[PDB]
């Protein structure tokens, strides 16, 4: 039971961490773009805040 | 980039335009009050004179 528990816990982290994964590369693009729209002027200096934190 | 999307570009430049048909409106309403002559020929006196 306990080796059974084992493994289904390192296969279910191991797809939540794939999944933050993908959330961190959705966070990047939308860092990135901010920061395009940053340098025009379009977006100021606090949705460029709060797409970093 | 596409972060703004088409349709916010297109309102944006429906704006632009009318705008430049409104100044476009204000110059010609400043090339006015300079009255050119409509064709060239031999000019008659003033009516009016310079203050009427």
């Amino acid at each position: 039971a306990s080796v059974a528990t084992a493994y289904l816990t390192l296969k279910a982290d191991q797809a939540q961490l794939q999944l933050t994964k993908d959330t961190l590369g959705t966070y990047q693009k939308s860092f990135d773009l901010t920061q395009r729209s940053y340098d025009v002027g379009v977006a100021s200096a606090l949705d460029l805040r709060q797409a970093q934190t | 980039d596409q972060a703004v999307s088409k349709q916010q570009y297109a309102d944006a430049n429906a704006a632009y335009l009318q705008s430049k048909a409104a100044v476009e409106q204000a110059r010609i309403n400043l090339r006015y009050t300079k009255v050119l002559s409509p064709i060239s020929g031999r000019i008659g006196r003033s009516a009016v004179t310079e203050g009427a």
